[PDB]
């Protein structure tokens, strides 16, 4: 009768609409991971060259260092 | 069919789980990632600070010779 | 069950992961500017120490 | 409650990944900054390379 009628309608518009939500739940989760995985990618290549700079920012220490050497051996006349 | 979206449902719900799981994972991997930045920027500004006057101060005794 | 509520979370989430992203991608040019800054120093104090070497030999 | 609990999931993602925010807009500021110093600092070694050019050819006339 009427009441089983709205009540398996009910049940089915549910269902439907929760299969509905729940998928566009996912797909954007599953865009976030894809967003989130390049964007990792992309924080760990920077970290590559911050990390090459640092070798480069100590070499020019030890330049200065060898040129420290080449002062006193210039003053060094006698 | 009631039972295919019920099915669709639980197999959503399984996966947004699960990748929710991965999500947290990547969240944090960025803010290990980070911290980890954080400590060579500073490192690197502190050596470039002190290497602009070791240069400079080099500079001036070369002008002396 | 109400799922639609779950909705609303994963957008706010969406946006943070990709303003994130963008952020990330917008400082690219800087970390460039600056490995190129200290390449060309590096470059420079090279020279001149091997100048000054040069200069210890005479 | 399984809603409450996947929010619940969400909610400690969203949190994480607000502090992430914040934390990269700091390391650009971080980053503004160490480029300016950089700027200042091929500038410093343009300057040193200059003067030990000059001490250079001062010590080759020097020497003949």
């Amino acid at each position: 009768a009427d009441r089983q009628q709205y009540l398996r309608q009910e049940v089915l518009r549910r269902a439907e609409a929760t299969a509905a939500s729940t998928s566009r739940s996912l797909a954007l989760m599953y865009e976030s991971e894809k967003v989130g995985v390049a964007s990792s990618e992309e924080l760990a290549r920077q970290r590559g060259v911050l990390e090459r700079t640092e070798k480069m920012v100590d070499k020019m220490d030890q330049d200065l260092k060898i040129s420290q050497k080449h002062i006193n051996s210039i003053k060094s006349v006698f | 069919h009631l039972r295919a979206y019920h099915q669709k449902i639980d197999s959503n719900l399984d996966e947004l789980s699960m990748g929710l799981g991965r999500l947290k994972d990547i969240a944090l991997g960025m803010q290990t990632e980070i911290e980890e930045q954080d400590d060579i920027l500073d490192r690197l500004t502190t050596k470039v600070d002190k290497l602009d006057v070791n240069i400079k101060s080099t500079e001036r005794k070369v002008r002396q010779l | 069950e109400s799922w639609e509520t779950l909705e609303a979370d994963l957008i706010e989430l969406s946006q943070l992961v990709t303003d994130f992203s963008l952020l990330v991608n917008s400082q690219q040019e800087k970390i460039d500017s600056i490995a190129d800054h200290v390449n060309s120093a590096a470059v420079n104090v090279e020279e001149g120490t091997k100048n000054l070497g040069k200069a210890a030999k005479y | 409650d399984r809603v409450r609990n996947l929010q619940s999931e969400v909610e400690g993602v969203k949190n994480i990944m607000t502090q992430n925010v914040e934390r990269i807009l700091a390391r650009g500021e971080n980053l503004e900054h160490l480029r300016n110093k950089t700027e200042d600092l091929e500038a410093t070694s343009e300057h040193f390379k200059t003067t030990s050019q000059k001490v250079a050819r001062k010590f080759w006339w020097k020497n003949v």
